[PDB]
RNA sequence: AGUC
DNA sequence: TCCGCGTCAGACTCGTAATTATAGCATACGTGAGG
DNA sequence: TCACGTATGCTATAATGTGGTCTGACGCGG
């Protein structure tokens, strides 16, 4: 059971674990979490309804005026992506939101029956995400990175030694909300337990408590468990708790009943403990001198005078002890507190502790804060409450409260956002738990505790903050005016949100230009996690922990794909199965193992779900439905691994590949290459440019048909049926009756996008897959994009490469490649380049884009038409004039030569210059589309009319085929419908089609199925009319540019470019090269057969780089075309569809233990020659990652191909004919042409421009910049002699402007003399110490 | 640890005394008859109400210390101007006055380009007119669309709103990362190229070469006339003041000088090789 | 580490020995950029005294 | 100075000198209208922060932020940081007659010689072509001789290949952490994009033909023409300063 | 966002 | 002992170019041109 | 003496203390 575009070319699998979950929609993450923030829900807080309701009500300070929110709708988009992104506008939906002016009476209390005013108020336009997953801004395509943060709730940690050469390990509490300042506690050397509110200066923790209202014995009471002490006739006794002791050396001689326990000053051990607990001992007599140092718990008074004898929270003595007895007390609670175990932490602290009663405390904590301010009561009661127990300034959210409840072992998941008293009093004992020795310490790396924020959340943020800023408008507003004239919208500005979410999704770090070289770079950015930008860590911040692989990243986070840079490990690819939970942490798939037996029953398991459970690994055998093959399973828990029993097992991996990412499970024999390599691997097929011809990797995995057809460059068919009408621009599909709606027309159109730009100027062009008249299915591939085969992703092109090497045009991993290649045209790349030509109006007058241009060449103004744009189809190189443009100068006092050189050839050419647009310099290229936007008072151009006038008529034509090809498509249903219950056959054809509003038929459903025809053919009829209407607008709109700007002119250049020396290329197991040399077909290594290599590779960047998966690749490789080349062979003969179905099934079905099932037969005859064609180029074989081809597999498949087991075949010199002295490796490696052009990097400078302060020459090739040369380079030439190379380096070469110009003339004149002088540079070093103040003089000779 | 400026001004204003009704009608009699001690009491227990104003507009241009500074100036013309015979409260008048002051400072100080109050101004109507637009018309205000609405010229709101294009900072690095400011992008533009400067002097020492090469009469009276050898570039009519004192010849012999010179530019290999410059 | 990896790249790595390989490997990728800092920092504090 | 766009770009020291001088104007008015001493205080605090983040903006405290959040770069900002003068514009600076592009190998060459593209080495060596064309009387002056370049003519080529003649060019790559990593060339003009390097010296440069650059840079004097070729030729420079050993080894 |  | 300040490699490539808000009108102050 | 951008001036209900990022590190003073 194969799909129809499957049956066209059919990949072998080498695969043998089956698939029990299929990969899913690789754009998920991006989708879902935009689709809940515009996503309208009544209840459920997510995005605009939670924004709304968490700030409004908004009621005014005098508490007179509220403004209320009801509802809120988009509007829908003014420019679609397209005209966005031409004419460079961002791609966004009006925000309208409904807003109810309630005003209440001050003389009735709270009478609110006065004033009601409701009305529909804009504010702003939210950008929209597209279907692929990217926003368009300022017509550039960008995408917004998913974000890795530190979940709200509690963290646990602790200082490893660092502060202190003690040594001592310092405990901490953190508490992180979502919104609000932050709570710490946090140990002293001293073991005193300190408070930082909002990481400030520190405060004793207990202070924190006395300002929640609790009194000493209450503190004491909570952290401390109370030890009793009855005074009995004259002797002390104290109750006793059997195990309190326990692990403690007695200090007395502990005598219970008559009858001596313990042994003075011994260890008591498990069985004095076990005994005296049987015994049931409640009293022991004691000394009185062990009392001396014991805390008294309670305030303890005299009953007869009624003065405090001891305060609560005191170090007892003998001496207190005895007034105590004689008072009359005798009993009395003091603190356990026995080290170890129980230390008295919050005891000592309390001695720190400087404040007394509540108030006390919450002046303190309001003067750390406010350091100066005096304090008032009400002040800082609202201080405090403001801080950590306001619904407004304090929200956990549901992750936060979710984790915070977990962490301190509750029940319940849910509840308040802001901290209750028991909270903070539940972390500080848990804190001290830690320190004591029962409990541990969380870990930040772990993913249990890093949380991810697609787009949704992050728009909704930025989007509250912009209803803040209006908040205190609005609020402002309400109490000043009067209530009754002023309406809402008068309040409300809409520039404050629009500013607030134009600068999320234009400035932020996280929304970046998306990487469009190829399919694999979109998906792949697309599906980024980022822990940097806003709320996350920075490069300086980042340590070596946070960026190394984390146990938890297995089926989350891909181990191997990361920049290798400064990014290395904060940037992660997301991995393959690997998806966000309801809370925002990344879970994977697992298979749950009920009484040992595998079922297909899959579990989603977030990274603190894992930990609990055995996993068993995916590559453990499993026995023919039901159990574990094998009695000790390898399996993984508590994230380490090793063999368990069957009985133990809980869950197993869904899939080989979970562990990986998309760009890493392309890599064929990943499992062969070493880490790193694979890394740049995953990485450089980013970079691939797609080439002219599409070519399909003949050594696959699998994954190149999910990304291909989930990237969304590839048209798929949503509705299927048969294809009425294929062209290289549009495909029309006629629907089948099943899927195809009895409401409207079911003719489906797919307009393919023709050869467009990309943001990195690679060419993007969609040609269509199918032929005229094939059946198809739904999620069939209908049209290939850019870098798709037949619905696979193809990245570049496979290539007979030989390892050997060659005269040293292989040095260092530098690559020789055949004439044929270039001849073949393969990897001949496209790019579209788009250049701007902008008319603006000056203080001496507007710019012109005439052809009537001073001082130009008839050759130059013969490509430039009437207007002074070059025509359609026009080829151009360097310096020739695409748009010709002239800017007006104010009087020109000129210099005598140039008065005499003006006055003799009479070219006076008026008051006006040349600003011409050009093409750049050594790019050359055929012009393919021009664009002209016009503002809306200036007259339009000759050309700019001529241009209106093509796009009005195409416009017309284009909309005019919708309407008629949705009129026939939709007669012909209803033609259909009446044959149902009216043979009128011949004569219903006879009579027009445009008098057929009058047919109808009896009453019945079949009555009903033409009114819904008929109701769409005139809905459609008007339809067309305002469409047609919009397009005419669009098209005579004087669009809106910047200030300054009249007018623009685009033009789209097309450069074919050729692969080249310098050019660079890679496999898919990391492994580059430049081209060095284009070898003649005649010089290189030949087969016996007499074919040419293609490429030849240095067998020395093998053994070294560890990626011996490019071998095994080529290995295979050579065999797949060993097929092919028999395929071709039994075609060019015809011969008979009984042997090729033979040969086929017997190949399809080699492997070992073939996963993959291919029961040829059912395939007719046509489809087996379609297929046969495919195969013939040769037979596309996919290896999973971990799951490929065994060496015994390609061997064996080798054999079939009549090649070598050893895959080394005889080669001989192309140049000698003489025979090389040892076989080579020979086959077919799949190789990418990357971004990076010798075209695009090579670059030159004599003299150029000058840099404004330092007068030094500029950077970069584009400004025509000279090499910086940098202190390294510099000490270079000290360690050297060479003093007057170093001079010129510093001096004529870069400040020095009388030294460079003169030594300039100089070499013109041919002296060579330097000349040398001082560097300007240094001159303003000098000024910018004088103006600090300092005199910096230079004392003569 | 109080060190912050605007903490400690703060405290000291607290340190005041509030003024009341009866007290402010004493104080203000005597401050206007011209008492030290009057008019420092209002202007010190006034200060608060500043505060209150400056602290009300703040992230708008200046900051709260800059804002409070030029608002206390309004105070002091505020106690300077006074009206204690009107029953009405002096915090109502203060009200105006410390706003004035505060917005006229904001309206010139805060724009590196000074911009004057007219055109200010008028770009305030512009903005609150595009906000009522904006409002109704999802999308933003055209400038043209706003020019419709104030029945006011087109090329005025553009000029207008291109005054509003607010300054880039040139020593901001811009590559996400500290990676190149924009300084060293931005070229020297009135500086040429010493490969310009070189092709300047090749002309100038071939003047000179050229000079001595015509005629002794023909290179008298056109170079004196361009002031190429001369002190000042004459005209046709001027050349008369030298020795030539012609109108005719002096004309006939100019172009009898560029002719003969056309020829020798079209010999050494440029006349329309150097046309295209 | 306390396990090592038996297999040899011929043999092909399996996802626990490839996942356990991937730790040593991006540490050493890290030191480069992050390293080369204290190296080249050191060469130049040589340079000035010298 | 003013952007094409019709908006000016200022420096950051512009709006520190315009704080100073509001503040100390407004001081001069404080003390001409008498005002009480609280509010003089204030204006004086306020002139003496703007001063100090004039000078050096951070060191007193608080940096005063403008337009973005970053705050303003002041005077002592542009000398001290490694960004500052001294590092960036003194002890290194940009350099002209320096170009750059991919290498690749050169087996075919002598140790002392490097495979220099043509459209790089016409531009590196542009004064010296237009030298030699006016001493043939090729060219009339300059200007032509640059539209003779621009036009890239038969002969112009032939001149080039008479000017590169025993002209030395240094070949840089970076990181340069020992003398070697700049070395001196003859120069091979070369039909194509890509620098050619003889393998030998790739172990010097720490070069691997992967995409790796180089920078190229033309001395220009006598003086420096023998220093290249004396000192920092790669003939020459054989052994390691380091240690004895030849760094020039086969690999 | 990258390249050695 | 704790806070403060100081270092943390060297080049290269790209890409783009924003936001706010200050009322409204009448006399006062300066320079240039025209009568 | 006007023309034209710029500047100063006054409005009188009462109103009178301010309010972004939160985590580097290893060395060496004061
Ligand atoms: O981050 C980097 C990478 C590389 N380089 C510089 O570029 C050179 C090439 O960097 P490579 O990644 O090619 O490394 P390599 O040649 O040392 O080793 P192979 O993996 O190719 O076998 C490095 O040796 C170094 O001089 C840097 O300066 N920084
Ligand atoms: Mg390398
Ligand atoms: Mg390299």
């Amino acid at each position: 059971v194969y799909s129809y575009t499957e049956k066209k070319r059919i990949r072998k699998d080498f695969g043998k674990r089956p698939q029990v979950l299929d990969v899913p929609y690789l754009l998920s993450i991006q989708l879902d979490s935009f689709q809940k923030f515009i996503e309208q829900d009544p209840e459920g807080q997510y995005g605009l309804e939670a924004a709304f309701r968490s700030v409004f009500p908004i009621q005014s300070y005098s508490g007179n005026s509220e403004l209320q929110y009801v509802s809120y709708r988009l509007g829908e988009p003014v420019f679609d992506v397209q005209e966005c992104q031409i004419r460079g506008v961002t791609y966004s939906a009006p925000l309208r939101v409904k807003l109810r002016l309630v005003i209440y009476e001050r003389e009735a209390p709270e009478g609110t029956v006065k004033d009601i005013k409701e009305q529909e108020v804009y504010m702003g336009e939210i950008p929209l995400m597209t279907d692929n997953g990217t926003f368009v801004i300022n017509g550039t395509e960008r995408v917004i990175v998913s974000q890795l943060h530190r979940s709200p709730g509690v963290f646990f940690d602790s200082d490893k030694g660092k502060t202190h050469s003690s040594g001592k390990v310092l405990y901490n509490a953190r508490i992180i909300p979502y919104r609000g300042s932050w709570l710490d506690f946090e140990f002293d050397p001293k073991d005193n337990l300190f408070v930082r509110i909002d990481r400030r200066r520190k405060l004793p923790a207990t202070i924190i408590l006395r300002a929640l209202n609790y009194t000493t014995e209450q503190i004491l009471d909570l952290f401390f468990e109370k030890v009793i002490f009855e005074i009995r006739d004259n002797k002390l006794q104290m109750e006793l708790v059997p195990e309190r002791l326990r692990g403690e050396t007695a200090s007395f001689d502990i005598e219970a009943n008559g009858k001596v326990y313990v042994e003075k000053g011994r260890r008591i051990t498990a069985r004095h403990i076990r005994q005296l607990e049987k015994d049931d001992v409640k009293l022991i007599e004691v000394p009185v001198e062990y009392i001396a140092g014991k805390v008294v718990a309670k305030d303890y008074i005299d009953e007869s005078t009624g003065e405090l004898i001891c305060a609560a929270n005191m170090e007892l003595s003998l001496d207190l002890l005895a007034k105590l007895s004689q008072s009359g007390h005798k009993r009395i609670e003091t603190l356990f507190t026995n080290d170890l175990d129980h230390g008295p932490y919050i005891s000592e602290t309390l001695r720190v502790d400087p404040t007394n009663d509540r108030l006390s405390a919450l002046v303190e904590i309001y003067r750390m804060m406010r350091p100066g301010e005096p304090p008032t009561r009400e002040a800082a009661e609202s201080l405090f409450e403001n801080l950590f127990f306001s619904e407004d300034r304090y929200d956990l959210s549901a992750v936060g409260r979710m984790k915070f409840n977990r962490s301190l072992l509750r029940e319940e998941i849910e509840g308040s956002g802001i901290l209750s008293k028991d909270d903070i009093i539940d972390v500080m004992k848990k804190l001290i738990d830690i320190r004591n020795g029962k409990g541990e310490v969380d870990d930040i790396d772990h993913l249990g505790n890093r949380r991810i924020r697609s787009v949704g959340e992050m728009a909704e943020n930025q989007f509250r903050v912009g209803l803040v800023r209006v908040e205190r408008a609005v609020k402002e507003r309400l109490s000043l005016g009067d209530l009754d004239t002023l309406m809402p919208q008068d309040m409300i500005n809409a520039k404050p949100i629009s500013a607030a979410v134009k600068e999320f999704f234009g400035s932020s770090q996280l929304s970046q230009f998306m990487d469009q070289n190829n399919p694999l770079s979109e998906i792949t950015h697309k599906r980024r996690i980022s822990a940097l930008g806003p709320g996350g860590l920075t490069r300086e911040r980042a340590g070596f922990e946070v960026r190394d692989v984390h146990p938890t990243h297995y089926g989350r986070v891909c181990p191997i794909e990361t920049p290798e840079g400064p990014n290395i490990g904060l940037i992660n690819s997301l991995s393959v199965y690997a998806q966000t939970n309801e809370y925002g942490f990344l879970e994977t798939p697992y298979r749950k193992v009920t009484d040992g037996v595998v079922t297909d029953e899959i579990h989603y398991l977030s990274a603190i779900e894992e930990g609990n459970y055995v996993i068993a690994q995916a590559n453990s055998n499993l026995d023919e439905e039901g159990h574990f093959v094998e009695d000790l399973v390898t399996c993984r828990s508590k994230g380490e691994s090793s063999l368990f029993s069957r009985d133990q097992v809980d869950y197993m991996d869904v899939s080989t590949q979970q562990v990986v990412s998309v760009g890493a499970s392309l890599i064929p024999f990943l499992e062969h290459d070493d880490a790193n390599r694979a890394l740049m691997g995953a990485n450089m097929q980013r970079q691939a440019v797609p080439t002219l011809r599409a070519d399909k990797p003949l050594v696959g995995t699998g994954m190149e048909r999910a990304v291909a057809v989930d990237s969304g460059v590839t048209a798929v068919a949503k509705r299927g049926g048969v294809v009425q009408y294929v062209d290289a621009s549009r495909i029309v599909i006629k629907v089948n009756e099943d899927e195809m709606y009895p409401g409207e027309a079911g003719i489906d159109i797919y307009n393919l996008t023709k050869y467009t730009r990309s943001n990195q100027n690679t060419c993007i062009n969609q040609m269509p897959c199918v032929s005229l008249g094939e059946p198809v299915e739904r999620g069939d591939v209908l049209a290939d994009g850019p870098s798709t085969d037949l619905g696979e992703l193809a990245l570049g092109q496979n290539m007979r490469v030989a390892f050997m090497p060659w005269n040293g045009y292989n040095f260092e991993d530098s690559i020789l490649v055949s004439e044929r290649v270039v001849q073949e045209d393969r990897f001949t790349t496209i790019h579209i380049q788009e250049l701007a030509c902008v008319s603006r109006d000056t203080k001496l007058g507007p710019e012109e884009i005439t052809a009537d241009i001073p001082n130009v060449g008839e050759a130059a103004l013969s490509k430039l038409d009437e207007s002074g744009i070059v025509y359609i189809g026009a080829e151009v190189t360097g310096g020739d004039i695409l748009v010709g443009k002239v800017t007006p100068k104010g009087e020109t006092q000129l210099t005598p030569e140039e008065k005499l050189l003006r006055a003799i050839f009479g070219e006076k050419a008026s008051d006006v210059k040349d600003s011409s647009l050009r093409v750049p310099n050594g790019v050359s290229g055929t012009v393919i589309d021009v664009q002209v936007f016009t503002r809306d008072g200036v007259e339009k151009d000759k050309r700019a009319l001529e241009i209106e006038e093509m796009q009005l008529k195409q416009a017309k034509k284009d909309l005019s085929e919708e309407l008629q090809i949705l009129e026939a498509g939709l007669f012909s249903r209803i033609r259909a419908v009446l044959v149902a219950g009216g043979v009128e056959a011949e004569k219903l054809d006879k009579l027009p089609r445009d008098r057929w509003l009058e047919l109808g038929l009896t009453d019945e459903e079949k009555q009903n199925q033409l009114e819904q025809l008929a109701e769409q053919y005139d809905e459609l009829k008007h339809e067309f009319e305002k469409k047609l209407e919009a397009k005419r607008r669009k098209i005579t709109q004087g669009d809106d540019l910047a200030p300054g700007v009249l007018k623009i002119v685009k033009v789209y250049l097309a450069v074919k470019r050729r692969i080249q020396p310098g050019d660079k290329m890679a496999g898919r197991h990391g492994n580059k090269g430049v081209i060095s040399k284009i070898n003649p077909i005649e010089d290189m290594p030949y087969d016996e057969n007499g074919t040419p290599v293609d490429i030849v590779l240095n067998p020395l960047g093998v053994p070294s780089r560890m990626n011996i998966g490019q071998i095994l690749e080529t290995h295979l490789g050579m065999a797949a075309k060993g097929i092919g080349d028999k395929i071709n062979a039994m075609l060019k003969q015809q011969q008979e569809v009984a042997k090729l179905r033979e040969f086929i099934q017997r190949a399809y079905d080699l492997g070992a233990d073939v996963r993959q099932k291919v029961d040829l037969s059912t395939f007719s005859d046509e489809e087996v020659m379609r297929l046969a064609e495919n195969l013939r180029k040769g037979m596309p074989i996919a290896t999973p990652v971990f799951d490929g081809a065994k060496e015994a597999e390609i061997k064996e498949l080798l054999k079939l191909g009549d090649l070598p087991t050893s895959g080394q075949i005889r080669l001989y010199d192309g140049r000698t004919g003489e025979q090389f002295e040892r076989p080579v490796t020979v086959g077919y490696m799949y190789m990418l042409k990357l971004n990076h052009l010798v075209d695009d990097k090579m670059h030159a400078r004599s003299t150029g421009s000058y840099s404004l302060v330092t007068q030094q020459p500029l950077g970069g090739k584009a400004q025509f910049g000279g090499q910086r040369f940098g202190e390294m380079e510099v000490w270079a030439l000290e360690a050297y002699g060479a003093a007057y190379t170093l001079q010129e380096m510093l001096t004529v070469k870069s400040d020095d402007v009388n030294g460079r110009t003169k030594m300039y003339k100089n070499i013109v004149d041919g002296n060579h003399q330097m000349e040398p002088g001082m560097p300007e540079s240094f001159n303003v070093l000098l000024k910018e110490i004088r103006s600090l103040g300092i005199n910096i003089e230079l004392e003569d000779e | 640890r109080v060190l912050d400026a605007t903490q400690l001004y703060l405290g000291e204003i607290g340190y005041s005394p509030l003024l009341t009704a009866e007290e402010e009608v004493y104080f203000a009699r005597r401050a206007l008859r011209g008492d030290v001690a009057s008019r420092r009491r209002m202007i010190e227990s006034n200060l608060r109400l500043v505060v209150k104003i400056a602290r009300r507009y703040g992230n708008r241009g200046l900051a709260l210390l800059d804002l409070i500074e030029e608002g206390n100036l309004g105070l002091i013309r505020a106690v300077e101007k006074f009206d204690p015979e009107r029953g009405f409260r002096f915090s109502t008048y203060a009200t105006w006055w410390i706003r004035q002051t505060i917005e006229r400072a904001i309206m010139n100080q805060t724009r590196t380009i000074r911009l004057p109050i007219h055109i200010v101004k008028e770009l305030n109507v512009y903005l609150r007119t595009a906000r009522e637009l904006s409002h109704k018309l999802d999308h933003e205000p055209s400038a043209e669309e706003i020019a419709e609405q104030l029945d006011k010229p087109v090329d005025d709101v553009s000029r207008m709103l291109r005054l509003n294009e607010r300054i880039t900072s040139v020593d901001t690095p811009l590559g996400g990362d500290s990676e190149k400011a924009l300084l060293d992008i931005l070229a020297d533009e009135k500086e040429n190229g010493p490969e310009d400067t070189t092709q300047d002097d090749d002309m100038k020492q071939s003047i000179v070469k050229w000079l001595f090469e015509l005629n002794a009469k023909q290179r008298e009276v056109l170079a004196r006339r361009f002031g190429l050898l001369g002190y000042e570039a004459a005209t046709l009519e001027d050349v008369g003041r030298e020795i030539g004192l012609t109108r005719e010849r002096v004309r006939q012999i100019q172009v009898e000088g560029l002719r003969r010179l056309r020829e020798i530019l079209q010999t050494q290999g440029l006349n329309i090789e150097a046309l295209f410059l | 580490i306390e396990t090592p990896i038996t297999a040899n790249f011929r043999e092909g790595l399996n996802v626990l020995q490839y996942f356990i390989s991937t730790h040593g490997a991006r540490k050493g990728l890290a030191d480069t950029a992050l390293k080369t800092a204290n190296s080249g920092y050191l060469t130049r504090r040589l340079v000035d005294v010298a | 100075v003013p952007l094409d766009g019709g908006r000016f770009a200022t420096s950051d020291l512009n709006d520190l000198y315009r704080r100073v001088i509001n503040r100390n104007n407004r001081l001069k008015r404080l003390l001409d209208l008498a005002a009480p001493d609280i509010i003089v205080r204030n204006e004086k605090r306020m002139l003496q922060e703007a001063v100090d983040a004039l000078l050096d903006n951070g060191r007193r405290g608080r940096a005063i932020t403008g337009s973005n959040k970053r705050p303003l770069k002041s005077l002592a900002d542009m000398i001290k940081g490694k960004q500052g003068r001294f590092r960036q514009n003194l002890l290194g600076k940009r350099v002209d007659y320096s170009g750059r592009s991919v290498i690749t190998v050169g087996p075919y060459l002598r140790l002392h010689q490097c495979g220099l593209p043509k459209k790089m080495a016409l531009e590196l060596f542009k004064p010296f072509i237009y030298g030699k064309l006016e001493l043939r009387g090729l060219a009339t002056t300059i200007k032509a001789a640059k539209k003779m370049v621009e036009r890239e003519e038969a002969v112009v080529w032939d001149i080039l290949d008479e000017v590169i003649r025993e002209h030395p060019v240094l070949l840089n790559r970076a990181p340069t952490l020992h003398r070697l990593g700049i070395q001196a060339f003859e120069p091979v003009l070369i039909e194509g994009k890509a620098i050619q390097l003889h393998p030998l010296v790739c172990a010097a440069y720490n070069a691997d033909f992967d995409g790796d650059q180089m920078a190229v840079h033309v001395p220009l004097t006598l003086e420096a023409q023998l220093e290249a070729r004396a000192l920092m030729m790669s003939t020459n420079n054989i052994l390691s300063p380091a240690n004895g050993e030849p760094i020039i080894v086969p690999s």
